[PDB]
C-alpha cells in the first residue's frame, strides 16, 4: 500500500492565501493514460468530503476558482488564492493509480 | 506555387497579362536538388493564390498527365464495322 | 441531479453483523463502480473496497478480506455492504461514494479500473459497545 | 472530433436467448462427443484481433468484439453486453 | 510521424487513451507547402 503524508497543517486567517503539500512514496503518474491521479477533497464539519480537483490541476466542477494546484513526481500542492468562511474543513489528497486507495491524514483548514 | 509576373514584351500591344512569366521549383533528376525554372504559361491555365503566387488552374482538381510530343492529335478517319451476324 | 441517499445510524454488540446502504439516483446505476470509505472518529478516511454495480464483481483492501461483502439491488439501485465480527475499533462513519469516471455510457461491461471518487453519501455511523 | 460523451461500441445479445443456443449446439455435440462427456465453451486463446474478437462490418464501421461473455461455461451431462 | 496527445474529453470515462489526438504535418495541393493535421485515430491504429 502507498503511504500518503499531507504535511503544512497550519491555521490561517479569512483573506489569507493557503499552500497544503500532499507527498507519496510512489509517483502517481499512469504513463498510458497520461495523468496523474489525485484528486483532491475538502470536508466540511458535519459533511462528508466533497470533490475539489480531480486530476492534480483539473478543478472539479462547483467549485470555487479560488482553489488551484500543480505538482507531479510524488510531490504536489493544493493553493487557495484566499481562505473564505466556506473553506474551513479537512483537507484530503487521494492516491487513486493503485487499489486500495488511500487518502493521507489530512490537513486542517 | 508558382511566382509570375507578366510576359511584358518589348513592344506594347493591348494583351498585356495574356502570357505570364512563372518562376518555380522544379524536380530534377536527382531527388536531393531543384531547378529553377522559367516558364510561359497562358493567362486561363493558372489562378492566382493570394511577382504575384499562381497554382495551375488544375491542382485543385486533377493532376497533369503530358500528352507526349510524339503523338499527333490529327483526326484520322476510322471505319466501323459490323461483326459477322450483324 | 446526481444523489447517493443514505440515512440512520445503528448500534451493535461486538461479534454482530450490520448492513448498511447506499441508494443511488440521478445517474445510471450499473456505468459507475461504488466505493465503500470508512472513517474511524477523529481520524482520517480508509478505503474499504469497490462493487462494479453491473457484474456483481468486487475487489477488497486486504485488511477486509473474509469481514466485508458486497452486494447490489439493479431494480432499486441500492448497494449494500456487511460486516461481520464488528470490533470496538470498527466504530466509524461508513460513507458509500460514485465513482468519477464512468465505465461505459451503457454499464460497468468493460474498463480497466477506477481512479477517483465523485460523489458522497452523507455516510451511517456505526457504533460498537 | 466527438460530440456528446464518448461512449463504447457495444453488442448486445439476448441472454436467454444464447443460453438456449449454446444447449442446442452442446446436444447436438453430445451426439458425436459422448452423452456423458463435459463440454467447456471458453474464449479464444490467441492470435490477431481479426481471430481472438468477432470482427465484422456494419454502418461502414469495423467492429472487434471480445465476445468472451458468450464463450465461457461448462454443460455437464437479461442481456449481455460485449464491448 | 505523428505527435500524439490523449483525447481526454471533459468527463471521465475509464476510456482514456483509446481516442488519441495526433498532430502531423500532411501534404496539400501544392508540393512547396505543408498543412498541419488535427486528426484522432483508434488506439488500435497507432503504435509508439
Ligand atoms: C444495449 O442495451 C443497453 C441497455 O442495457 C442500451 O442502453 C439504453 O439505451 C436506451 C436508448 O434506447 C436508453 O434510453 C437507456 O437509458 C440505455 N440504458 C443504459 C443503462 O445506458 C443500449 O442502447 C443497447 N444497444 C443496442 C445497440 O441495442
Ligand atoms: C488536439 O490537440 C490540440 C492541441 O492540444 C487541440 O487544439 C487546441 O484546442 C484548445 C481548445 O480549447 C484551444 O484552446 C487551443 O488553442 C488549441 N491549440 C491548437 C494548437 O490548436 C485540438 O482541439 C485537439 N483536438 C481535439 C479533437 O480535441
Ligand atoms: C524556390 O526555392 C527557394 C528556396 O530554395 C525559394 O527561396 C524561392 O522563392 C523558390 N522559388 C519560387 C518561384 O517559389
Ligand atoms: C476548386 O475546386 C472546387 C471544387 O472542388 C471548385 O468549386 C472551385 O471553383 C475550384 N477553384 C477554382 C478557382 O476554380
Ligand atoms: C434490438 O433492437 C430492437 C429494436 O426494437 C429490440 O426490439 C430488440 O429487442 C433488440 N435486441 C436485443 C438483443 O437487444
Ligand atoms: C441456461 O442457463 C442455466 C444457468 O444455470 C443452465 O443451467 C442451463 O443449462 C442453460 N440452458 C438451458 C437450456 O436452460
Ligand atoms: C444419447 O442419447 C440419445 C437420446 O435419444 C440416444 O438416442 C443415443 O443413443 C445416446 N447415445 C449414447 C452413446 O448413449
Ligand atoms: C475479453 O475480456 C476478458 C476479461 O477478463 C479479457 O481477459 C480478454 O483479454 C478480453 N479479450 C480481448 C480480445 O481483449
Ligand atoms: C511539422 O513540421 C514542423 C517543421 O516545419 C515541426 O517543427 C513540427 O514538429 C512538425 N509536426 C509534427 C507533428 O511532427
Amino acid at each position: 500500500i502507498v503511504m500518503i503524508q499531507t504535511p503544512l497543517s497550519l491555521p490561517v486567517t479569512p483573506g489569507e492565501p493557503a499552500s497544503i503539500s500532499c507527498r507519496s512514496s510512489q509517483s502517481l503518474f499512469d504513463i498510458e493514460d497520461e495523468t496523474t491521479y489525485l484528486e483532491w477533497f475538502l470536508q466540511k464539519p458535519g459533511q462528508s468530503p466533497q470533490p475539489l480537483i480531480y486530476e492534480v490541476s483539473n478543478r472539479a466542477s462547483g467549485v470555487p476558482d479560488r482553489f488551484s494546484g500543480s505538482g507531479s513526481d510524488t510531490a504536489f500542492t493544493l493553493k487557495i488564492s484566499r481562505v473564505e468562511a466556506e473553506d474551513v474543513g479537512i483537507y484530503y489528497c487521494m492516491q487513486g493509480i493503485e487499489y486500495p486507495f488511500t487518502f493521507g491524514p489530512g490537513t486542517k483548514v | 506555387t508558382l511566382q509570375c509576373t507578366n510576359y511584358a514584351p518589348k513592344l506594347r500591344s493591348m494583351m498585356r497579362g495574356e502570357i505570364k512569366n512563372c518562376s518555380f521549383n522544379m524536380t530534377t533528376e536527382l531527388r536531393d536538388k531543384k531547378q529553377k525554372v522559367y516558364s510561359l504559361f497562358y493567362r486561363l491555365d493558372v489562378v492566382q493564390i493570394n511577382n504575384k503566387e499562381y497554382r495551375l488552374i488544375n491542382c485543385n482538381t486533377s493532376a497533369i498527365t503530358q500528352a507526349c510530343p510524339k503523338v499527333s492529335f490529327e483526326p484520322i478517319p476510322i471505319h466501323y464495322c459490323a461483326p459477322a451476324g450483324f | 441531479q446526481v444523489q447517493l441517499v443514505q440515512s440512520g445510524a445503528e448500534v451493535k454488540k461486538p461479534g454482530s453483523s450490520v448492513k448498511v446502504s447506499c441508494k443511488a439516483s440521478g445517474y445510471t446505476f450499473t456505468d459507475h463502480y461504488i466505493h465503500w470509505v470508512r472513517q474511524a472518529p477523529r481520524q482520517g478516511l480508509e478505503w474499504m473496497g469497490w462493487i462494479n454495480p453491473y457484474n456483481g464483481n468486487t475487489n477488497y483492501a486486504q485488511k477486509f478480506q473474509g469481514r466485508v461483502t458486497l452486494t447490489r439491488d439493479t431494480s432499486t439501485t441500492t448497494v449494500y455492504m456487511e460486516l461481520i465480527s464488528l470490533r470496538s475499533e470498527d466504530t466509524a462513519v461508513y460513507y458509500c461514494a460514485r465513482g468519477g469516471e464512468y465505465c461505459t455510457g451503457f454499464g460497468c461491461f468493460a474498463g480497466k479500473g477506477d481512479n477517483s471518487l465523485d460523489v458522497w453519501g452523507r455516510g451511517v455511523l456505526v457504533s460498537v459497545s | 472530433d466527438v460530440l456528446g460523451h464518448v461512449r463504447m461500441a457495444h453488442c448486445n445479445i439476448s441472454k436467454a436467448t444464447w443460453n438456449e443456443t449454446l444447449g442446442k449446439v452442446v446436444k447436438q455435440l453430445r451426439k458425436h462427443f459422448g452423452n456423458n462427456t463435459i463440454i467447456r465453451f471458453a474464449q479464444s486463446s490467441g492470435g490477431d484481433l481479426e481471430v481472438t474478437t468477432h470482427s465484422f462490418n456494419c454502418g461502414g464501421e469495423f467492429f472487434y468484439c471480445n465476445t468472451s461473455g458468450l464463450f465461457n461455461s461448462t454443460w455437464i451431462s437479461d442481456s449481455l453486453i460485449l464491448p
